[PDB]
């Protein structure tokens, strides 16, 4: 939900350690730069893409 | 003196599909390392 001057918090997975990505909200885009970090486990319990 | 004369008479005990009643095992001590899976297993019974 949008209303004017304001902001908003979003939960995302990636694999690169370098993620530099571009997000559709709405109709319009917006770059983001993250530098993600490894995780403890090397084996995980569930699939991902 | 008989050729295949010969009687019939209904018998107890028939063969019947019930339910039987087991348990399950206890969970083992489950630790994880890198592509492997470590369980230590504790049966009180042969467990499969």
């Amino acid at each position: 939900e949008v209303e004017g001057n304001s902001q908003l918090q979003i939960s995302f997975s990636t694999a690169l350690a370098s993620a530099e990505f571009r997000v559709q909200v709405c109709s319009t885009q917006v770059h983001c730069a993250a530098e993600c970090h490894p995780p403890k486990d090397h084996i995980v319990n569930y699939p991902a893409s | 003196e008989l050729g295949d004369r010969k009687g019939k008479i209904h018998i107890p005990f028939p063969l019947a599909n019930v339910t039987c009643r087991v348990p399950k095992a206890r969970n083992p001590t489950v630790t994880y390392g890198k592509n492997q899976v470590i369980m230590l297993l504790y049966p009180d019974h042969p467990t499969l």
